[PDB]
RNA sequence: CUUGAGUCUCGUAGAGGGGGGUAGAAUUCCAGGUGUAGCGGUGAAAUGCGUAGAGAUCUGGAGGAAUACCGGUGGCGAAGGCGGCCCCCUGGACGAAGACUGACGCUCAGGUGCGAAAGCGUGGGGAGCAAACAGGAUUAGAUACCCUGGUAGUCCACGCCGUAAACGAUGUCGACUUGGAGGUUGUGCCGGCGUGGCUUCCGGAGCUAACGCGUUAAGUCGACCGCCUGGGGAGUACGGCCGCAAGGUUAAAACUCAAAUGAAUUGACGGGGGCCCGCACAAGCGGUGGAGCAUGUGGUUUAAUUCGAUGCAACGCGA
């Protein structure tokens, strides 16, 4: 209900799916949508498409609370690294600000095994 | 898998009848959907063959072999179709 | 089957799809210039969607 | 093909009302080189289209066209071991060419006595969004729009 | 890859922007590298195809020139 | 005696070794807050995790392991190997002028020492990874590949093992014999011209069965050592020695084959690549496969059912 005008827009773009969640700007969820939940699944789950949908039905989630600004911050390699921040826009909030905190190791920990196919 | 018997210079008897169709009962395990098949067996001077050819869903596989008996040309013949057969199936099943 | 397909066309499409199956530019087969530019054309295209696919 | 098809050909409009169009529409309903008995067919499946509609022919065999023609399609492409069904512009005139064939596929299968009572049925109930012809695009539409993330792929 | 938007600067401009500076800050390639644990002689062992290529990318930019074609 | 070998003096570059500190990124866990229905994974799925509130997001704490960028056909080491930053101990190389010793050298069977990874012993430690193992898939089957978990192990201390495609598949030392383009590190004299070390690619004569090698030789020579003598049987058996074990090392014979091998050549083939075509697919129209009948063939039958044609390219075919 507590109205908040600014807001922060976090995207988990994996290779799989897409996690988009808005939170106030001390990082407390608001709403979110995947596009898991979005109705895609498997083959279809895994696209920018799929990731658009899921960024606009997040953004009528949190009408309840306020708006305008929204500084959005985006993580992993996934297909959904854009068309989310396409879909914002035309949800209706300026984007002020924008930048990738994809976790990175400085060295770190022995990665999985190499797929064989 | 419906069979076929020929004989060019041959008298299928109830052996070479029996033993064929046993032999060729196996290769469904290779590839489940095999149709009609024809076998031709041939005696040429002092050359034993068999060639058959096996109408398959989606293709038309052949193969023929040499033997010093047609038992033993039959043998060799088995072994030539398992290996075509399934380098198909792998390319159809291929995901 | 009257008549061959649009050079340049054909070229450029070409070019797009070594670029989205990841062959290197400079497996071009062309020195035509003219031919050339519709395949790098192709290929650099193709190279922005790769990206955004898997 | 693999090059390309040059020379199109010249269909002649119609004797009556004088459309390259409605000639088009007997050619599809034509069957084993019948071009009279299926011009014959045409017309007086039109009359008892104009004669309820009251909206001329030319006019009317329209307003049937335009419920049914799609606008988007779905091609096949295998991917994997899968097939992907992906969503496609229609060009203009396939689609008249698609609404049609389904228009003329919808009337044969029913049971009425002539084949000019299934026609003329069929692009009245078109002209009403009501029979298999229009049920047919409305699913075809139903599937592009289901696999709409796959519109941009070039594969 | 970190870019704050400018007054009255369009959002295709900004996110034009954002992308062209994580390509040059080289992510995607950092990631798609670290998916998997590559044995230390076959990362050893692209260092050298990658050497014995940049090499005969020196090659052609000089011999073409010498030679002709028609 | 001073040219080989070495000693001293001044400097240079370096992931060379040993010990002890420490810093940031990240993953996993633990404890909180927010928040709500899915997350995860795949070619497609499922097992698994989640309304006992996950995943996502923010804060605090714990713990281990490895050191992004710099980073390079860069550098160091006898080889194996060596990568954050800082101090402590310590080895080698290289150059500039000088001085000093006076053949003190090279090689080396036996011997001695060092020696990746796995593995073994005792005591620690354990984030991530992951043999074994368990479950889910795929498949005719799948004790596999792929997915979900996961124990030894991987890490530290001390002690063993003594092996690797431990490779440049090229023993060490010295001399001599056209060139070109680089990289790295010294030093002369004027940002040009010289003179040292190490190193990468290319090529001449020569050499080579050819491929190729080519002043860092596989060229031309000298000194010493190691090793080979057809293929299987076999680096195996027996014996000795070494090892806690796993095993290592030294190392045969009977029997059997007429070959086994190296490099290059023409083709053919690839579930290799590129480029062009084709009712090849795609877009479409009408059929065959079901029925009755005609007709040919196989089978059976017959006194005889005349003989031939049999994948595509025999079966309304010679007729
Ligand atoms: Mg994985
Ligand atoms: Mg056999
Ligand atoms: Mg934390
Ligand atoms: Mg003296
Ligand atoms: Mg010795
Ligand atoms: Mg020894
Ligand atoms: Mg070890
Ligand atoms: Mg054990
Ligand atoms: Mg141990
Ligand atoms: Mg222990
Ligand atoms: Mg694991
Ligand atoms: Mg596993
Ligand atoms: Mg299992
Ligand atoms: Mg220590
Ligand atoms: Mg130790
Ligand atoms: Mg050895
Ligand atoms: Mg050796
Ligand atoms: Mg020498
Ligand atoms: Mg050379
Ligand atoms: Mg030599
Ligand atoms: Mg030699
Ligand atoms: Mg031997
Ligand atoms: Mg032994
Ligand atoms: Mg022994
Ligand atoms: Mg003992
Ligand atoms: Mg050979
Ligand atoms: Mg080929
Ligand atoms: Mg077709
Ligand atoms: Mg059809
Ligand atoms: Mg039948
Ligand atoms: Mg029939
Ligand atoms: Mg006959
Ligand atoms: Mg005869």
């Amino acid at each position: 209900r507590k109205q908040v005008s600014d807001g922060v827009a976090h995207i988990h773009a994996s290779f799989n799916n897409t996690i988009v969640t808005i939170t106030d700007r001390q990082g407390n969820a608001l709403g979110w949508a995947t596009a898991g939940g979005s109705g895609f699944r498997g083959s279809r789950k895994s696209t920018p498409f799929a990731a658009q949908v899921a960024a606009e039905r997040c953004a009528d989630a949190v009408k309840e609370y306020g708006i305008k600004n929204l500084e959005v911050m985006v993580k992993g390699p996934g297909p959904g690294r854009e068309s989310t921040i396409r879909a914002l826009n035309a949800a209706g909030f300026r984007i002020t600000n924008i930048t990738d905190v994809t976790p990175i190791p400085h060295x770190g920990c022995r990665p999985p095994k190499k797929r064989r196919v | 898998m419906q069979l076929n018997i020929t004989g060019n210079n041959v008298e299928i008897t109830e052996a070479l009848r029996e033993f064929v169709t046993a032999k060729f009962a196996k290769l469904e395990q290779y590839f489940d959907r095999i149709n009609q098949v024809y076998v031709v067996l041939k005696v040429e001077k002092v050359t034993h063959t068999s060639d058959a050819t096996l109408h398959v869903n989606g293709g038309e596989i052949h193969a023929s072999a040499e033997g010093q008996d047609m038992y033993a040309a039959i043998d060799g013949l088995i072994d030539k179709l398992a290996r075509q057969l399934t380098k198909h199936k792998d390319k159809l099943k291929q995901h | 089957k009257r008549q061959k397909r649009d050079r340049l066309e054909r070229a450029h499409q070409r070019g797009y799809q070594a670029g989205i199956a990841g062959r290197s530019k400079e497996m071009c087969p062309y020195q035509t210039l003219n031919q050339r530019s519709q395949w790098l054309g192709g290929w650099r295209e193709a190279m922005a969607d790769r990206v955004v696919m898997a | 093909p693999r090059r390309r098809v040059i020379g199109q050909r010249k269909i002649l409009p119609d004797p009556k009302f004088g459309s390259e169009l409605l000639a088009k529409f007997v050619n599809i309903l034509m069957v084993d080189g019948k071009k009279s008995t299926a011009e014959s067919i045409v017309y007086s499946a039109l009359e008892t289209l104009a004669q309820r509609s009251g909206k001329s022919e030319l006019e009317a065999f329209e307003v049937a066209l335009e419920n049914v023609r799609p606008t988007v399609e779905v091609k096949s492409r295998r991917v994997g071991g899968s097939t992907y069904q992906v969503p496609v512009e229609v060009r203009p005139v396939r689609r008249n060419a698609l609404a049609m064939r389904w228009i003329v596929e919808a009337a044969r299968k029913r049971g009425d006595k002539s084949m000019a009572l299934r026609l003329a049925n069929e692009l009245s109930d078109a002209a009403e969004n009501k029979g298999t012809a229009v049920k047919k695009r409305e699913d075809v539409h139903r599937m592009a729009e289901a696999n709409k993330a796959f519109a941009h792929y070039r594969w | 890859p970190v870019i704050k938007v400018r007054e009255n600067e369009p959002f295709d401009v900004a996110l034009r922007r954002f992308k062209r500076s994580c390509e040059k800050a080289g992510v995607l390639a950092e990631v798609r590298r670290r998916e998997f644990y590559e044995k230390p002689t076959t990362e050893r062992k692209r260092a050298k195809a990658s050497a014995v290529k940049r090499h005969a990318k020196k090659l052609a930019r000089e011999n073409a020139r010498r030679t002709r074609l028609y």
